């Protein structure tokens, strides 16, 4: 997240040197990269002890939200913000046959 | 009248469990107590078929780690899942 901002300035100097007529090449403002809400991915019951044909409906609803990036009802996006890496932590207890 | 009452090849699914239990307890007494094999029942019919279908997803029952004639029927589909 913070580390990309270095790369941009280092390259801006090189392409400013490369042309002798292109003066003051433009860039996009900082908050377009900084904000984690402008990108796609930014009480609670123990679901494991529930019957099977209710667990199935609950988990398909949560996973369908997780596909478009937004956090589900039992899946938290771990704060590994920035680069092309991301992890998710799913609710520990569920019936095993669904869980695999 | 008071109804002749069935015999032990006509009644099943209650008498099957009773007789399986009887056959089992007879066997353990005739051995000495070293032929121990818990549960002359488990599961059901439809619930057992659902469990067998789930074994193809990758789960096992309790006799493998990766009614008593169910083991012979079950091995045939368990080896398919594996």
């Amino acid at each position: 997240l913070q580390q990309s901002l270095e790369l941009k300035r280092k390259m801006l100097r090189d392409k400013q040197n490369k042309k002798n007529s292109g003066q003051h090449l433009p860039i996009f403002p900082a908050w377009v990269y900084e904000r984690p809400a402008l990108i796609g991915d930014f009480t609670a019951l123990p679901i494991g002890t529930l019957p099977l044909a209710s667990q199935e409906s609950a988990v398909v609803e949560d996973l369908l939200y997780v596909l478009v990036g937004v956090d589900g009802r039992y899946v938290s996006a771990q704060p590994l913000a920035g680069r092309q890496s991301r992890t998710f932590l799913v609710d520990p207890n569920l019936d095993l046959s669904i869980r695999e | 009248g008071h109804r002749e009452e069935p015999y032990l090849t006509e009644a099943g699914r209650d008498a099957f469990d009773k007789f399986c239990r009887l056959h089992q307890g007879e066997l353990q007494l005739l051995a000495g107590g070293v032929l121990q094999a818990p549960q002359p029942v488990l599961v059901k019919e439809c619930e057992l078929v659902k469990d067998v279908l789930n074994v193809l997803i990758g789960v096992v029952s309790a006799t493998f780690s990766l009614p008593e004639s169910i083991s012979s029927l079950l091995s045939e589909v368990a080896e398919y899942g594996t």
